[PDB]
């Protein structure tokens, strides 16, 4: 799947 | 419908259709359908999906 996550 | 906002700087922002909260760079996932963008939580997704799979929100699953 397409995810994406930023700290 | 329309989740993303231009906002004054002249970027995109995408907005959680489950919450209508933006994305605030916690985990997100994306509809392989609408190509709307929701928060992990709001749809119950709990761990990263194998890379391979397809990901449908609860609005396109149905169709
Ligand atoms: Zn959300
Ligand atoms: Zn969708």
């Amino acid at each position: 799947a397409r995810t994406k996550q930023t700290a | 419908s329309m989740y993303v906002i231009r906002d004054e700087w002249g970027n995109q922002i995408w907005i959680c259709p489950g919450c209508n909260k933006p994305d605030d760079g916690s985990p997100m996932i994306g509809c392989d359908d609408c190509d709307d963008w929701y928060h992990w939580p709001c749809v119950g997704i709990m761990t990263a999906p194998p890379e391979e799979m397809q990901w449908f929100c609860p609005k396109c699953a149905n169709k």
